[PDB]
């Protein structure tokens, strides 16, 4: 999930708002 | 190790200023 994808390895804004309701 | 928890602290913060008004589901596991 978010934690897997983003916390070895940076995760841009881009990335991040996959995440968004 | 990666310290899940300290990573997850930081990353509800950046989902907080991204999201902004859409709002997100954070869920830990996978
Ligand atoms: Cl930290
Ligand atoms: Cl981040
Ligand atoms: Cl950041
Ligand atoms: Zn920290
Ligand atoms: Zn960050």
């Amino acid at each position: 999930g978010i934690v897997e994808q983003c916390c070895t390895s940076i995760c841009s804004l881009y990335q991040l708002e996959n995440y968004c309701n | 190790f990666v310290n899940q928890h300290l990573c997850g602290s930081h990353l509800v913060e950046a989902l907080y200023l991204v999201c902004g008004e859409r709002g997100f589901f954070y869920t830990p596991k996978a």
